[PDB]
Order: structure tokens, then sequence, then C-alpha cells
């Protein structure tokens, strides 16, 4: 359930995920909740694409 | 920017840190058990999400 | 080396061999006026029998043609048809590769080895009038775009690479730049061609002064990387008064617009000089009249530290220290130390009293007027100063100025203050 209610958030604010930061500034997801799954959930980085 | 012959980045240069030191000093200054996450740093930063 | 983009370039506009007109009235040489006694070369064709090519009006050649940068016309000249200055209308460009590196975009390499003065290649677009540039500007503006696409032909006259154009789009802008710009004449119209200003090897980047007109638009950063950059896409100022020092630096002083504006009114306007925009001589009478108020900004900051890399002006140096003396905010300086403002002024001191360009009294006050801040501002570690060993420097000053007592014992208490001071970790590598 909360599988879905993630993915439905991130369809709300744009289907894509900047920062993994973005699970707690945003609201998507609860302390405990992102502290278990952080490390676990990745954004593929493009160093091309991020010159800074 | 510049990498050197034959290499792809410098995270080679990891390979010298002495991190049984590191984790030594981190226990001592801040009471953190980090011996096996500087290993799994290391083998992050060399190679970003392997196959295991 | 990067990976080439040429056909991914190639596929974000369209491509075109040749200028487009928005009207056959635009564009004309001479402004419309057709000499129809067209200027016609002396030269005899020289063809070489072997390779059948008319060697006439080459580059080593005498063409008066090719020097007053009119292009031969087959047919009308004596040097006879297809003869070596036809390079607009043969379209002969440079062998040229897009690639990506640094923040740039899409930018231009060099497939081969360029000789010097040789043509690279022909800026292409659309030629079009004043509204409609005005028009474009303004739809890309609500665009978002962040990229120039505009030059001017001439007068009234501009020239569009945005929808329809050439490779030449895609080079980027370098304040020391290998190539440059110019305007010829073919025929009755007019050309913009790109040529070399020096001798350029293959892989390397082909770049050209934009000198942009900027038409009330705000800066953009530059990062060319050139060690001459001024940090900002621009060119001539749009009127006097409007700098006297760069924009960081003078920032840095506290100054801005209205302040450089204001000294520049009340004296260049009452029969006293103040020379062009030149950032190579510092005007000291500026810098000493100049209003100093106290830093609450990291921003400020950043601009302070700047100046402090960049300036080597002794009185410019005095009077951000006399800024940094009135400023009290421990944020800012904070900020300072991650800059690592005691870097900075170890050398702005080594300059002023270990080289000698000054009077030892004035350079006794300097000092005493820049050990006070030292002594202020709040320290928690050795770990600060180890990024600059600015004590090294201060032992080598009381050293050298002995005679100055005063300056050894504040010295003296400083070093003594900064001694105390903690240490933090620095991790061992193996042997
Ligand atoms: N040295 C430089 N530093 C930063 N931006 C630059 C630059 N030279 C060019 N640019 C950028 O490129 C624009 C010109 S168009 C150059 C091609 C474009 N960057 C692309 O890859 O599609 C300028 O308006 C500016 O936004
Ligand atoms: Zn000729
Ligand atoms: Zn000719
Ligand atoms: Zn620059």
């Amino acid at each position: 359930r909360k599988a879905a209610g993630l993915i439905q958030s991130i369809q709300r604010i744009g289907s894509n995920l900047v920062n993994r930061a973005h699970l707690i500034t945003e609201q998507l997801t609860s302390k405990t909740v992102f502290l278990n799954m952080a490390s676990f959930v990745y954004i593929v980085f493009d160093p091309d694409v991020e010159r800074n | 920017r510049s990498p050197p012959k034959d290499e792809d980045d410098l995270t080679f240069k990891l390979d010298e840190l002495i991190l049984d030191d590191y984790a030594t000093e981190l226990e001592r200054k801040h009471q953190l058990k980090k011996r096996s996450t500087l290993q799994i740093i290391k083998e992050e930063l060399q190679s970003r999400y392997r196959e295991i | 080396y990067p990976a080439d983009k040429t056909e991914e370039a190639l596929t974000t506009f369209k491509t075109l061999s040749q200028n487009s007109y928005q009207n056959k009235t635009l564009g004309n040489a001479h402004n419309g006026r057709s000499t129809a006694d067209g200027m016609s070369c002396d030269c005899e064709e020289n063809w070489d029998t072997v390779s059948g090519i008319n060697n006439a009006c080459g580059e080593y050649s005498e063409c008066i043609n090719r020097l007053t940068s009119i292009e031969c016309i087959s047919g009308t000249c004596s040097c006879g048809d297809d003869c070596q200055n036809q390079r607009f209308q043969k379209k002969q460009y440079a062998p040229i590769a897009v690639f990506e590196t640094e923040k740039k975009g899409y930018g231009v390499r060099a497939q081969a080895d360029i000789r010097q003065d040789a043509f690279i290649y022909e800026y292409l677009g659309e030629v079009i009038d004043e509204s409609t540039f005005r028009k474009r500007k303004e739809n890309y503006d609500n665009q978002g775009l962040e990229h120039f696409y505009f030059m001017m032909l001439q007068k009234g006259e501009f020239i569009d690479a945005t929808a329809k154009g050439g490779l030449g789009r895609f080079c980027n802008h370098s304040c020391r730049p290998n190539a440059y710009v110019d305007k010829w004449e073919v025929g009755n119209k007019l050309r913009m061609g790109i040529f070399a200003k020096r001798e350029i090897y293959k892989g390397e980047e082909i770049c050209f002064d934009y000198n942009v007109d900027r038409y009330g638009a705000n800066p953009q950063k530059c990062y060319c990387g050139e060690d001459n950059c001024i940090g900002f896409l621009g060119g001539r100022t749009q009127t006097d008064s409007a700098n006297i020092l760069p924009v960081p630096i003078a920032e840095a002083l506290g100054s801005t617009n209205a302040q450089e504006q204001r000294w520049v009114r009340l004296m260049k306007e009452q029969n006293k000089s103040i020379k062009a925009s030149d950032y190579s001589s510092i005007n000291e009478d500026y810098v000493n009249s100049l209003e100093m108020r106290p830093i609450a900004d990291k921003d400020e900051a950043s601009k302070v530290t700047s100046a402090l890399l960049k300036t080597q002006d002794y009185i410019i140096l005095r009077k951000l220290i006399e800024r940094v003396s009135l400023t009290k905010d421990p944020e800012v300086l904070k900020e300072i130390v991650r800059l690592r403002g005691y870097q900075c002024v170890a050398n702005i001191l080594t300059m002023i009293v270990l080289d000698q360009e000054q009077q030892q009294v004035d350079v006794e006050s300097f000092t005493l007027s820049v050990l006070d801040m030292l002594e202020s501002w709040p320290n928690s570690s050795r770990n600060r100063i180890s990024s600059s060993q600015i004590e090294s420097v201060l032992e080598s000053v009381k050293t050298k100025l002995k005679k100055i007592q005063p300056i050894g014992k504040k010295i003296n208490s400083l070093l003594n203050s900064w001694s105390k001071l903690e240490i933090s970790y620095k991790i061992p590598k193996s042997q």
C-alpha cells in the first residue's frame, strides 16, 4: 500500500524524483519509513547532465 | 576532468587509505561502529551499484 | 576524447546550405546601391594543367579583391572561373566536429589542423529586419531559452540561427578566442565568415569573441575557463559612468551602480579627468572617496574573497580590510573562514609588507589596520589556520619590521591566542 501511495505522489509532483531528500522535503514519506528505504532506492546519475 | 593513463577515475586512490584508524577515531569521538560501513562505501565508490 | 555529437547537433535544427532572406531588399551590399561597375581584379588566370585547378587569386597572391574582403565573381573578373577567392560561394568549409565538455553545451572542434587566417565556416541563418528580430527575441525570452543565436549583419539587419542555420551556432564564447568573425562582400550581398586568428591543431575547440550587446538583458556568467576571463558575457558599456572597477570587486567595496555613477557625474561633468573603462589601472582617489558599510551577506563575502584573490592594488585592499573592520557579523566571518580568508590575507600582507612598493609608515598603518580583525574573528581550531599557514607570514613580517615594536607585540598576542586552539583529524595513508 505504501508503494502505490508513493508512486501516486511521484506522479502528482511530476513523475521524476530529483534527489533522495525529496522523499522528506516534499512530505512524500515519514521519517522512519524514509530512514529504512533511503539506501535501497537509487536515482541514476548522468555526469553529462549534471556539470555542477 | 583529466583522468590518468588507463584509469577511468581516481577511485583507485581509496586503496591507500587506512580505514582501521578512521574507524578507531570514529568510535572514540562519536561512539559509532562504522568499520564495515567504510568498506561498503569504498566498494560502492569503486563501482556504483554492482551486481551482487 | 569526448564522444562525437555531430548528427545529434544537426537534428536539433534545420540545416541550411546558404543564408535565407526575409525579403529580396535585405542583405544587399552598399545599402542596395547596385554597383554595376563591379570591382574586377586584374589577376590573370593561373590554371595548373596537371590538377586542372585555377590557382589565381590565392592566399599568397596579390589579388586586390581578396585584400579588400570582396569575392571574385565568375564571368565578370579577369581571374576566370573557379579562382581561389570563391570560398563563400564554393562553400569550402573547414572540417569540423561537434562534442561536449565542462559546463558548456555542444561545441565545435577542429577535425584537422587549420592554418592561420584560413576560412573556417560561414555563419548561416535567416536575414531578418529589426521588428522581426524584436518579435523573435520576445518569443524566445517567453520560451526561456538560455542561448544567444543572433548576430548583427549590419545596422538594422540581423541574422537568426535559432531554428535554421549552420554548424557555426555551436561555437562558444572565449575571452581569449582562437577565431574571429569578419564581414565580407560576395557579389551584391554581404556575408559573415569565421577566420582563424592563429594556428589551430586537431581536436582543439574553435571559439570566437561574441562582443555581445545585451540590449538591456541581464548578465550571464562566463565559464570559458580562460585566465583573462571577465566573468560575465557582454561588451562595451551602454554609456560612461557605468563601471570604474569590476563588479565583484566594486560590490566587494560596497559600491554599486549608483556609487559608480556618482563619482564620475561629480567630476567628469565638472572638468576633471576620468579615463575610459579599463580595470588594468586602479584609480586610487575613487577607492579612497568610496563609502564603507558593514557586510551582512555571504554572497558579498564571496565577492570580497574574489576581490582579494584578484585585485593587486594596495588601496583597494586597504578599503576592503577597513570594511571588514566595520563588519562584525559572525556568520559572514565563518563564511570567510570557509572561503579561507586567511589564505588571501597572507598574500595581501606579503605583497605590501614583504614586497615594498610603498612607504614604511603607510605599510605600518596598513599592518595595524589588518591585524585588528585577525585578532577579532571567531576561531576554534588551528585547522582553519592550517589551510593558510598565515602564522609563517606573520613571523616573516615581524622579523622584517622588527624595529616597529607595536606590530611585533600585536603579532605576539595573535600567535599566542592562536597557539591554544584544538586540531582535527586526517586519515593516514598506506606507505
Ligand atoms: N564560455 C561559455 N560559458 C558559458 N556559457 C557559454 C559559453 N559560450 C557559450 N555559452 C552559452 O552558449 C550560448 C551560445 S549557443 C552555443 C551552443 C549551445 N550552447 C548548445 O550547445 O546548444 C550562449 O548564449 C551561452 O548561453
Ligand atoms: Zn584576383
Ligand atoms: Zn578571382
Ligand atoms: Zn570568459
